[PDB]
């Protein structure tokens, strides 16, 4: 009950809720059924504001769920830009592979997050990494017609972070 | 919020699910079946069948990204319409016999509906555009008995007033929708699309008329109509563009411009010079249309808005060779425009609800927001 | 031997040319035929242009079989319905000459991307044979109502096909192939395929239904039952794909089971409520057959069915023979309950064993089979373009 | 039951920590851009905390007129989901 009610909290960004739940001693790793805890539910939602206060409580930043997906995967999947940059300053890692062998990178170029694949970029993105089927961010982009994403991927070739 | 598509793993399945069985159950309680034209009368319906799973179907296929999901969500659109205009014409108009004419009346009042859509489509998921086609048949409906009551017309012979309808009820859907191109073999798609539409109007512009003469003389003017609209189209083309090229976006809608224009009086015209000069005419605002409007979302829409109230005042102008019925036909034509404008934005208002889980704006008119594609990641 | 495709065409012509100088002599039905020649051409034609570099095999080799299905299946059914004298050709025997070309092109959806043109002309004919023989058995010895032909045109042509593609099974292709896979405007194109076939379907179960009260409703039931096919599958494709995304395999072959399925029920009184009935648990069949049935028979019985023909025209084939059966039951038809029964037996059978021979034929080394990896490849037997 | 019993403005430390402890150690002055603490007390106990928290809200208004087009009144909730 008091984790349940502490990752809808997360997820719904009553950041007053999930504070009461921490200093009343909820886990600040408890994650649901499908392994995303409260780091992940408000990286999907763009609670920036609930991003910073959970990292400052001392929660794992590189806790992957069921699917193998970080903090940084879902929210650059989901498009939150704020959220992405607030995870990399906090030292998340860019270049982290899923159990499929997606990257942030990937998942970014493939929704067509034109924003948050030139700071991925910017960051030190790898956009060679490829995943289980061989697909690199510039293939799926390809596929998928994000022209805007296949420009930025091919201009920045390699200028590193 | 998550720019990601919500699961409608179980909103989309239930609903269309849901909308199937009471259909079904509908049909069961209220609808019942029962020569030498048979086939004859068979082959108005079909063409109005092609017109709009084809024509209207691949004319809204010209986005880069968003061809699948015009081309079969206008296919659920028709599949879905005509069933609940079947219904609806039945309870609206007295049990419900289903006759061929009934299902060609039906497929008309669908294809209002697919007309309206293009206003709104690459913006709205499949239940947002089931509720559309729900509400806008209903508000059809509605006009037409309106009309049947206080100028004591018949309810199918209503119908007519179905291109302004459509046109005004899609402006103001798309109106209300959250605010926000083209790629070469999408629009040789859509080009075929037009050209169905383009060969086959002349069966819209007659499928509510009985008396063989009266047919034959739509047809004719329909067909010599649509002929000069095409000429004064991709030649006008030209003068209303920026860089002075033939556009096909602006060919596909403005083919159809001359039928658009004698829609509601080709029956009245006696010669064809009459029909061509109509569809001069009709070109010629369709070329002023396109380079005026978009200073004043869809152009398209927007000309077809203005050729459909053109054919409506030229039906007023022709209606009197043929003064209280001008103001008799005004009014009918204002209460359509009224019905049309408070329906769509019931509709609007409707769509806008957090339950039907729309895409994102950055995320309009894609199909992968819809479909499933290969090697993505799906979920978190 | 690069001669043996032309060697074949030339003397198949030539035997046409012959047999229709031995056999053949000299129009309300006319726009019904214009119809079923459509769906014939251009809607399993383009239906099948879905694989990314087959294209041109499909439309094309479509053509070339439905040309010579429609010239071998006049001769084959004009002959039996003669009984070897000599018969008049009307819009009758072109209507059942695209229905037999139909049937081939039901079966080539099973072989496609694996199969040679020769082959092609080989199974046409061998085919076109046994469909013809198995229909002159329902319609005159059995004497069963099949009016859109759910058994004899579309289990029967499955069926031969999964028989076929079963004996032509290759050990390479299990597992998939990196040809095996749609494209975005090829799937665009597949669209044009279905919306015509679905378009156009109340005339394919109508055209040679008696005038009258049985034409009307052949008309009618086709209509509604594919109005109901389509959002049931649509309903389904999201059910059965993640975050319910629909998949257009699904959109483009299971949204035409409603008129496979209504085709033995098309002429009978079944009212408007029951041929809904009957689209909607053809729409849902055919996506949970596309789903868990083709895997299953790709991977554990080792039947590959490259169009997914089995879950379009072989489930609602039989759902169709069992819908007939069940009207008879209830009064909808004066026909017999076992000849209906016998009727559906008899296609399957019928459709299995000439399938069985006809792969067994086919499997011989002859007829320039393509290699494992050039399957689904448009480049083994034409000039492609270097861009798309 | 959210009767306000007396607020401590903590004088001196926070204005040792706005670099203003010279002016006063009792009257509050504070930097403009810098958060302060002050001490709400309350005259019975606060039973259940996160409604307490919807139903406050602060204000601040400075001259004779205070305005919120003049940026002379601002009106804002005491939560951790506030505009710092």
């Amino acid at each position: 009950d008091a984790a349940t009610s502490f990752l809808r909290a997360a997820r719904s960004g009553n950041l007053d809720k999930a504070l009461d739940h921490l200093r009343n001693g909820v886990d600040i790793n408890t994650c649901n059924q499908n392994g995303l805890n409260g780091l992940h539910l408000a990286s999907k939602e763009g609670h920036v504001k609930m991003v910073v206060e959970l990292l400052h409580k001392e929660i794992i930043l590189e806790t992957t769920t069921k699917k193998g997906n970080t903090a940084l995967h879902i929210a650059a999947l989901a498009g939150q830009d704020e959220v992405v940059r607030e995870l990399v300053n906090y030292g998340a890692n860019v270049n982290a592979q899923s159990q499929k062998g997606f990257t942030p990178l990937y998942m970014a170029a493939q929704e067509n997050h034109l924003e948050v694949v030139k700071f991925l970029l910017e960051n030190g993105a790898n956009q060679n990494v490829a995943t289980e089927d061989g697909f690199t961010p510039l293939a799926v982009a390809l596929q998928q017609g994000h022209e805007n994403v296949v420009a930025h991927l091919i201009n920045y070739g390699t200028k590193g972070k | 919020s998550s720019k990601y598509p919500r699961s409608v793993r179980r909103c989309l399945p239930l609903w269309a699910l849901t909308l199937e069985a009471a259909l079904i159950l509908l049909f069961y309680f209220f609808t019942h079946y029962d020569q030498k034209g048979l086939v004859a009368s068979y082959q108005v319906g079909q063409d109005l069948t092609v017109m709009a799973a084809l024509g209207l179907g691949f004319l809204t296929s010209n986005f880069r990204r968003h061809s699948w999901s015009s081309v079969a969500f206008n296919l659920f659109m028709l599949a879905l319409g005509v069933q609940w205009a079947i219904l609806l014409d039945g309870f609206l108009s007295q049990k419900v016999v289903i006759t061929l004419f009934s299902i060609r009346l039906a497929t008309m009042s669908a294809m209002s509906v697919l007309i309206s859509a293009g206003a709104v489509l690459g913006k709205v998921n499949l239940a947002q555009l089931v509720v559309m086609v729900l509400v806008e048949v209903t508000a059809l409906g509605t006009l037409r008995m309106v009309i049947s009551n206080i100028f004591n017309t018949d309810y199918h012979m209503n119908l007519r007033h179905f291109y302004v309808f459509a046109a005004y009820f899609g402006l103001t859907v798309a109106w209300c929708l959250p605010k926000p191109q083209r790629a070469t073999i999408p629009s040789l798609s859509a080009m075929l699309g037009a050209l169905f539409l383009w060969m086959f109007w002349p069966s819209v512009n007659s499928p509510l008329l009985r008396s063989p003469i009266q047919r034959k003389n739509a047809m004719f003017n329909t067909y010599y109509a649509l002929a000069v609209s095409v000429v004064t189209a991709i030649s006008g083309s030209s003068l209303a563009h920026p860089q002075r090229k033939i556009s096909m976006t602006y060919v596909h809608s403005a083919v159809l411009a001359g039928g658009v224009a004698v829609g509601t009086s080709c029956h009245l015209i006696p010669s064809p010079w009459l029909a061509m000069v109509l569809g001069l005419v009709a070109g010629l605002i369709s070329i002023g249309g396109a380079k005026c409007l978009p200073v004043c979302i869809s152009v398209m829409h927007s000309i077809f808005s203005l050729l459909g109230l053109l054919g409506e005042i030229t039906y007023i102008v022709l209606l009197v060779l043929h003064g209280f019925q001008v103001l008799l036909s005004i009014g009918e034509l204002s209460l359509a425009i009224v019905i049309a404008l408070t329906s769509g934005l019931l509709t609007g208002l409707l769509l806008n609800l957090k339950i039907w889980k729309a895409p994102h704006v950055a995320k309009y008119f894609d199909d992968q927001v819809f479909w499933k594609f290969p090697h993505l990641a799906v979920g978190f | 031997m690069r001669f043996t495709f032309p060697l074949m065409a030339i003397v198949l012509e030539i035997a046409m040319i012959v047999l229709f100088g031995l056999f053949v002599e000299y129009f309300e039905l006319y726009p019904l035929f214009q119809d079923v020649h459509v769906m014939i051409f251009v809607g399993f034609g383009f239906l099948m242009t879905f694989l990314k570099k087959y294209g041109f095999s499909s439309v094309g080799i479509n053509l070339l079989v439905a040309a010579l299905g429609l010239q071998w299946g006049t001769i084959v059914q004009g002959i039996l319905q003669s009984q070897g004298q000599k018969f008049n050709i009307g819009i009758k025997n072109m209507i059942n000459a695209d229905f037999s070309a139909a049937t081939v092109l039901i079966s080539f959806g099973a072989v496609l991307g694996k199969t040679s043109p020769t082959q092609m002309l080989i199974m046409t004919i061998l085919e076109i044979v046994f469909f013809a023989h198995n229909e002159y058995l329902v319609s005159e010895i059995f004497k069963a109502s099949d009016i859109g032909a759910s058994m004899t045109i579309h289990a029967f042509g499955a069926y031969f096909g999964l028989a076929v593609a079963g004996i032509l099974y290759r050990s390479g292709l299990r597992k998939g192939h990196e040809n095996e896979e749609s494209a975005y405007y090829s799937d665009l194109f597949a669209m044009i395929g279905t919306l015509f076939l679905w378009m156009f379907w109340p005339s394919f179960n109508s055209a040679i239904a008696e005038p009258g009260d049985k034409q009307c409703r052949a008309i009618v039931n086709t209509y509604f039952s594919l109005a109901a096919c389509v959002l049931t599958a649509f309903a389904f494709s999201s059910l059965v794909e993640h975050r319910g995304k629909l998949n257009m395999v699904h959109i483009q072959n299971a949204t035409l089971a409603g008129g496979v399925a209504v085709g033995t029920c098309a002429d009978m009184a079944i009212h408007p409520f029951g041929s809904m009935i009957i689209g909607s648990i053809a729409g849902m069949v055919s996506v949970l057959g596309y789903k868990f049935l083709t895997p299953l028979f790709t991977t554990k019985l080792r039947i590959h069915d490259t169009c997914g023909v089995h879950n379009l025209h072989g489930l609602p084939g039989v759902v169709g023979g069992l819908a007939g059966i069940v009207a008879v039951a209830m009064g909808a038809s004066n026909t017999s309950m076992a000849m209906q029964a016998a009727a559906l037996g008899s296609s399957i059978g019928t459709a299995v064993v000439g399938g069985l021979m006809t792969g067994l034929i086919l499997k011989l080394p002859l007829w320039g089979q393509p290699s494992d990896q050039n399957c689904y490849d448009d480049s083994v037997y034409w000039k492609v373009p270097k861009t798309r | 039951a959210l009767g306000i019993k007396s607020c401590d403005f903590q004088a001196a430390r926070n204005n040792e920590e706005h670099h203003t402890k010279a002016l006063s150690s009792r009257r509050l002055f504070v930097r403009r851009g810098q958060p302060f603490t002050i001490i709400l007390y309350f005259r019975a106990p606060v039973r259940a905390f996160l409604p307490a928290l919807k139903k406050v809200a602060l204000t601040a208004q400075t001259g004779e007129q205070p305005s919120k087009i003049n940026r002379t009144q601002a009106t804002f909730p005491i939560s951790s989901l506030g505009d710092r």
